[PDB]
């Protein structure tokens, strides 16, 4: 085993202590997530609950829930049932069951992507790394079908093809499309989704800090005005001298 | 129970020289009363489930008002607890406090055990790879003696029984530092406290104008950094991979325990034999218990003066701290050669310069 | 815990704009790769200093996985400087 | 709505203070349970383990526990299967949801019998009585089509159809099939599956309760000992009268 | 709570072999419904009573499910006595 | 601290007189110690999920060594318990103890509330149709203020966060009593036992010799009865109902509450008014607290014996105890008419009497 190396700071616009997440960005990357990686990941913990008011207007958010068939039920019958989704359901997901993922991925399980950036080290600046990290074998070394280099994944072999690919996808704002674009959209909209309340947090702390800094000068004067008075004290043995 | 508030906490006097360095005891304890709050009100939402504690804990942060603020307070007022307890200790060690606070001492001593053992148990209820395999270790480290392991865990492996009764005992076992702490208080005010200088004086101050202030300000400190970190994310206290779902058959390819954990970590690492492993543990700690007899160990009459300013000798403390510290550092690297022979380095240094306090 | 930590004092760039509304349907890595291949010349004399030592040796075991390492590596931190002036 | 009927008291072997389960009823009780009763009831909290040493021979229940298939899962291509059941699988169930069941019934839920005689009052003698009552309507009532009258179910009107039948079943045995027989032995069998422990309670109870009461008795002696101390004393005031 | 509950001085019959091993494939219940028809007799009267007196009134309403429910119960809580001395 | 159980329980100094009935304060705090017991060690197996609370409770029985003791222990003795206060309330009823052993019968009033809500948490906790229904029942019946209820819940309805949230607190409650137990007899030895004669008396005996060994017999008979109705079941004290799982859109066709509930279910029956009813509470629970400071409502000097033995008329606590007997009948019966009728009579005369104990 080896110790990984540690990959650059990228000035995302968030990895400061006074901004909030980039909404077009996270959009786009959303759009990102649906036409490609959601082909083989998952989200379990999301909701389209998640998405109205804080990424997408309401409307637009029911109708993408409306593209997918998921299943209810029992019904009188005692039979399960497919519908249109609604609000109120989780994201889809496209293997039924670990086994299958692995059955369809030569035997690596794709790991679930609500909590990603939360789940590895250095987070998103890893992330957008990996996205670029993919190149040809050194000299000395070979790897076995189905399995790719990549100079940021520890060991170096990647399980994951080639990510992206130029105009794989289109944007509705008009942005051009590339694979880095979509490297800084992808792990903008992951970071969000990795907490939806990170505004709100960074928000209140603001307020908080500042407030609890102003006491803390406040009581620092009463302090010193105690300390004062037996600091300046005097005390004569015999006789005064002073007065 | 008024007239005994006004005795200990209102009338009762002080030397003048206590300065901030005497102040960690209050901050403790006040970490105590918070991360109780905090604790039974996360209580209230958490499942004891193995096939559901971990979507518990996201429930709260995801669709709880407030729900993120209550854990992320617990979280990370437990560092502060640790942080404030080793400068506390230390403070003595340099003091050489337990000359004359010999029952304070061990009570001391008691009270850091019950501590240790009360974040140990917190650390497995959000239950992921990080909290599933450390379980593992750490009972596997007591076994020598037959089936008590599959007693203590309920099962032949860690379990949602284990879980359960973990939970039980992480609700139960703060409240009896509570009464220990009494306990605690009870031996301190029996005797009084040391100063600064190590002289007896009776140029003494009442507390509550004086050092109730330095407290209260002190207090405003902490509640702040508490805040700070807790809102905004400063510091990677906590590893990533507690993220990630436990999986029976597949570990976790980098570990870190949280930090008030790596040093024990390094000394698991470095020792051949599983048995010394565990016996350092146990040495290290019956050799800080001999500390409060001290003044039985030599027939030269003792003072507290340790002269430790301006000398390039240093002091046998100062030389634990720089150890420790270097086994948290060496703790948290991967297991190497040349990390093993610094570890063997530092662990030598560890364990005589604790050795060594008793030769005066 | 956290999905990120903060870091103080980052820069934030200015999006350049494209000379050529085409111009960005090519990727501007491409156009910041030259200059850190240039800057990151040592790492390529050490691994083709190791590929030919790794033929030669004749012995038939050796890699130069290493050298290649830093040598990505190095042109990596070199490109993530400029890489965000040329996104939106 | 009305108070309904309280059944008479069978003198079924357990109902006293010092005895057991009678097992051979157990047996045929069970028997009955599974040519009959399983066709429509389940009772999801019984395992064949509960079976071996308390009921039957071991080698009887895995021969049981085969007759069965029970479906397993996921296997390498994440597709479930079936399998013959074991000693560790529980009771199977004739319907798969509460639905599929009312479906099946007309629109009533056949309850689950794994506590049924802790689950009504008087139990087992309820049971015995209700297994009896099936009656022809009485002058001026009429009940819809698949719906019965009992003298024993509240309110007389029941969704069970008529439950046994002479020889509809057969015992190893030798005992002679009939409604009454039948009635016996499997209300013995899920008065023991109701709780299985119950023996265990029993005989630990007998050993408890007579410690303590012999306990009792030298207590209530050490009381009086001290009692007659000063029951017995003597306080004169001025001067003494006897000594 | 408890599958049952303890009944005090209960009797437990001793089984009355069948005087032919072809006796109890009918039901033995037929044998002890007799005796109890007859002991139950005003509870019959009341019913055919209430039976008469409905299908007079000619207002189109009546029944007499009570007075039925009190004789078949008296027929039961009469058989029970000795029924458990006919089973094994 | 053993200075201070030797002045108490060792040399503490009584009447001769005090017969059994002076022994009931004692059987209850043993059951209280009791109930902590099976109480903790039930929660180290118990599940906090409306999908599966019901099996868990299932699970201690069937698979669980000595799993089934703990339980039928926790379930009877609760039944002792409140057996146990209502003697030891009405003893001083009978005696008139409140007459100077004032915030000491405060103290109890306090005391019973908290074993009220601690009993009534606790039966919700087995998740069975009784349960669910009782919890809808009780929680509608405090709902005159807008929000209380949802936010109380936790929810528009009966839900699982109500379930962890009456787990919790069904673990807290007992220790606040045990805290207010300790208030309880501080009041008490303040002033001093009264006699069955009601009178003051120089003739006083030490406790250890000659009242502990009636405390020590009558603890024995307790221990006995307790585990003969939990090892056989003789009495059909709980209904058989809560036996089958919830059904959030059925009711159970017959309802019956635990025993030590049928009489305030019996007033929750009869009074045509909700609010009427709620106020029916409130008023009585006022009413005996008002016997606090009875010696003022009056001119004449008061006394203790109440002259009750041989006497045609009685007296107010046996009417009251009778007619409580009544409701706990009616409570029991289906809701018609001439109970209702009854009930009414029954429910005067249980208001009344309680109202006149005043009017010395
Ligand atoms: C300043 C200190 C702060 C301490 C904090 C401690 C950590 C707390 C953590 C928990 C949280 C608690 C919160 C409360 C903390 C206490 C607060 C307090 O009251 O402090 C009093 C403190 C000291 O009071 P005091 O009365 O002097 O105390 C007595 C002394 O201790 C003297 O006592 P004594 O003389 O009686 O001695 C007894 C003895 C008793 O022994 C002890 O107590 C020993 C304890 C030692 C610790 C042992 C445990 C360690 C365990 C391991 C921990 C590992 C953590 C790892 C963390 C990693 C982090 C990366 O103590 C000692 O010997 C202590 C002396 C130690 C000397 C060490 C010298 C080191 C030199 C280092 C030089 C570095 C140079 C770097 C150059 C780099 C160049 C590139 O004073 C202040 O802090 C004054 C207030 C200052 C406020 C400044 C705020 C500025 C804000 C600026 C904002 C700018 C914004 C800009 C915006 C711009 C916009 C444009
Ligand atoms: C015997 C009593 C037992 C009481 C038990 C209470 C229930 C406890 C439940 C919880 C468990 C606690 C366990 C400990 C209990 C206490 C033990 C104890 O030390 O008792 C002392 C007790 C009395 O001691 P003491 O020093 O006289 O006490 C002072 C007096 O209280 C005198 O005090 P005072 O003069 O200072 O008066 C102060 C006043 C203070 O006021 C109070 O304390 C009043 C409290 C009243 C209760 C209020 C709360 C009620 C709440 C509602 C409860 C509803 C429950 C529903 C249950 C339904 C059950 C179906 O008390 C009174 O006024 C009390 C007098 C009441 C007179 C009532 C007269 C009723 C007559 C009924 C006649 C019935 C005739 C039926 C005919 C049928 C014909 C067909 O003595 C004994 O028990 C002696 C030991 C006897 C052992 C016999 C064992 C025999 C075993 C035979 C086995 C055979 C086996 C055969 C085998 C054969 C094989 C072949
Ligand atoms: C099917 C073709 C996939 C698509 C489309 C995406 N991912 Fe995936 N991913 C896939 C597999 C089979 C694996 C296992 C790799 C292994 O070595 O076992 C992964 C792994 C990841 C990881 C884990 C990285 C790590 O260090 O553990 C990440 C962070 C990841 N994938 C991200 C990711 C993103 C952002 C995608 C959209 C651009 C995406 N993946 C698509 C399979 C597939
Ligand atoms: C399908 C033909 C069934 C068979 C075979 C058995 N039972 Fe059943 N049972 C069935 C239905 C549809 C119902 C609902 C009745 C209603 O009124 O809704 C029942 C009900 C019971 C009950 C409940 C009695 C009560 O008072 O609630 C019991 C105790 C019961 N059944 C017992 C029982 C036994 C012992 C059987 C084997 C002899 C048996 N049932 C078979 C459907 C069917
Ligand atoms: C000195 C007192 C305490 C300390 C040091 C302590 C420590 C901890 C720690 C370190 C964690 C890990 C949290 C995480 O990894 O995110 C934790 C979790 C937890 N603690 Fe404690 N704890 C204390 C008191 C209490 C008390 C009194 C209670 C309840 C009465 C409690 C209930 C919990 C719960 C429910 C969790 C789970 C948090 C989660 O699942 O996210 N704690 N505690
Ligand atoms: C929950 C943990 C603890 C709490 C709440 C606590 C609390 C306190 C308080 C309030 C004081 C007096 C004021 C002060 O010194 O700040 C004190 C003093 C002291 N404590 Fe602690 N303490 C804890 C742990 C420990 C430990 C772990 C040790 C030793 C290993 C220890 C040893 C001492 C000593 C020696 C003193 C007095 C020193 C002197 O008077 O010179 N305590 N403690
Ligand atoms: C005066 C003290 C207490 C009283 C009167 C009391 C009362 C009750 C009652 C009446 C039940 C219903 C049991 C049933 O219906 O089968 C119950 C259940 C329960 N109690 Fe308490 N309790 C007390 C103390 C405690 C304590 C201290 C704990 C834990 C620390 C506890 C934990 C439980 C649990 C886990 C259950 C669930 C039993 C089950 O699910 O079968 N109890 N309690
Ligand atoms: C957990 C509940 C309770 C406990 C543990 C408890 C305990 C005790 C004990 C040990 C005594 C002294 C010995 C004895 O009288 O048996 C006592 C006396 C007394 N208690 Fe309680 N008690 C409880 C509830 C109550 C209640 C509900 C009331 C009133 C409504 C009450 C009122 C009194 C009075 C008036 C006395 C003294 C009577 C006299 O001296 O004449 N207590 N209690
Ligand atoms: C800077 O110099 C000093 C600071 C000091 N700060 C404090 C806070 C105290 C102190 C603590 C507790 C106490 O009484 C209590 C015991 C136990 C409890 O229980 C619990 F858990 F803490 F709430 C509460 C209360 C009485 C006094 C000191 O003596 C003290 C002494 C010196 Cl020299
Ligand atoms: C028959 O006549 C009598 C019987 C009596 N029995 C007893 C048991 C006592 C008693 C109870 C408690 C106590 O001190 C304690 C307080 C609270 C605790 O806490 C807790 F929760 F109970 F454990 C423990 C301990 C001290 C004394 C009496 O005074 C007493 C008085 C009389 Cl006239
Ligand atoms: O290998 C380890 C390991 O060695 C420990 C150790 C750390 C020190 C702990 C400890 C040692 C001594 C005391 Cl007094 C208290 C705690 C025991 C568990 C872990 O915490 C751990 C967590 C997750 C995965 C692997 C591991
Ligand atoms: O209809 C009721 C009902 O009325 C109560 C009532 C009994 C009295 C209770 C009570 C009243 C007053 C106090 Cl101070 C404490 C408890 C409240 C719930 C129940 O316990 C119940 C349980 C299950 C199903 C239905 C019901």
């Amino acid at each position: 085993e080896k110790e990984p190396p540690h990959p650059p700071s990228y000035p995302f616009w968030f990895k400061s202590l006074f901004h909030s997440h980039d909404i077009p960005s996270v959009r786009r990357g959303y759009e990102v997530y649906r036409k490609v990686c959601a082909t083989c990941h998952s989200m379990e913990q999301l909701h389209f609950r998640h998405l109205v008011g804080e990424v997408l207007p309401e409307k637009r958010v029911k109708q993408i829930a409306a593209e997918y068939d998921v299943t209810d039920g029992p019904n009188d019958q005692g039979e399960m049932y497919t519908r249109p989704g609604i609000l109120g359901d989780a994201f889809p997901s496209p293997y039924p069951n670990e086994e299958a993922a692995r059955y369809a991925n030569g035997g690596a399980y794709p790991p679930d992507l609500s909590l990603i950036t939360a789940a590895r080290h250095f987070g998103p600046d890893y992330l957008m790394a990996l996205l670029g990290g993919y190149r040809d074998p050194p000299e000395g070394v070979e790897l076995r079908p189905g399995l790719y280099w990549n100079v940021w994944f520890p060991g170096n072999a990647i399980a994951m093809p080639p990510p992206l690919m130029d105009e794989m996808i289109d944007y509705e704002d008009g942005t051009p499309c590339n694979i880095s674009q979509m490297s800084k959209d992808v792990v903008n909209f992951l970071t969000w989704a990795t907490e939806p309340t990170a505004d709100e947090r960074k928000l209140y702390g603001l307020k908080c800090v500042s407030a609890i800094a102003i006491g803390t000068v406040l009581m620092t004067l009463w302090w010193r005005f105690y300390w004062a008075m037996y600091a300046t004290r005097r005390i004569d043995f015999g006789k005064l001298k002073y007065l | 129970f008024m007239s005994l508030f006004r005795a200990h906490l209102v009338f009762y006097r002080c030397a003048l020289n206590l300065n901030s360095s005497y102040n960690f005891g209050f901050l403790v304890a006040m970490t105590f009363v918070l991360q109780i709050i905090t604790g039974i009100t996360l209580a209230f939402r958490y499942t004891s489930e193995a096939s559901c504690a971990f979507a518990s804990v996201q429930h709260l942060v995801r669709e709880v008002a407030a729900g993120w603020e209550f854990r992320m307070l617990h979280a990370t007022t437990a560092s502060f607890v640790f942080l404030c307890i080793l400068i506390h200790m230390t403070r003595g060690l340099y003091n050489w406090s337990y000359s004359y606070l010999t029952t304070a001492w061990m009570s001391g001593l008691v009270l850091y055990l019950l501590t240790i053992a009360t974040a140990f148990l917190g650390y497995v209820l959000p239950w992921g790879q990080m909290s599933f395999w450390g379980a593992t270790v750490i009972t596997n480290l007591l076994s020598p003696i037959p089936y008590l392991v599959p007693w203590l865990l309920g099962g032949y492996y860690v379990s949602d029984v284990t879980l359960k009764r973990f939970f039980v005992l992480h609700f139960i076992l703060p409240f009896i530092g509570c009464i220990i702490i009494v306990l605690h208080i009870f031996y301190l005010h029996l005797n009084g406290s040391s100063n600064p200088a190590g002289i007896d004086t009776a140029l003494k101050v009442a507390f509550y104008p004086h050092m109730l202030m330095t407290d209260a300000k002190c207090l405003s400190y902490l509640i702040g950094l508490i805040f700070l970190q807790a809102a905004f994310g400063l510091m990677e206290l906590s590893h990533p991979d507690n993220s990630i779902p436990v999986n029976r058959f597949v570990t976790p390819l980098h570990i870190v325990p949280e930090w008030y954990f790596l040093a024990y970590y390094a000394v698991l690492k470095v020792i051949p034999s599983k048995t010394g492993g565990l016996l350092v543990f146990m040495s290290s700690l019956i050799n800080l218990g001999l500390l409060s007899e001290i003044r039985a160990l030599n027939t030269r009459m003792l003072i507290r003066q340790q002269f430790m300013t301006r000398n390039v000798v240093s002091g046998w403390v100062i030389i634990w701290v720089y150890s420790m510290i270097f086994l948290i550092i060496i703790g948290s690297a991967i297991p190497q050669a040349t990390y093993i022979l610094y570890g063997r380095l530092a662990t030598i240094l560890y364990l005589t310069t604790g050795l060594v306090l008793c030769l005066y | 815990s956290y999905p990120y930590y903060c870091e103080f004092f980052v820069k934030f760039p200015n999006y350049i704009p494209p000379k050529d509304p085409a111009e960005r349907l090519v990727d501007p890595r491409q156009k910041l790769e030259p200059g850190c291949t240039a800057r990151c010349s040592l790492w390529v004399n050490e691994y083709d200093a190791c590929t030919k030592r790794v033929r030669a040796r004749t012995d038939n075991k050796g890699n130069c996985s290493g050298q290649y390492e830093e040598l990505h590596v190095c042109i990596d931190r070199c490109v993530a400087k400029d890489i965000f002036k040329y996104l939106k």
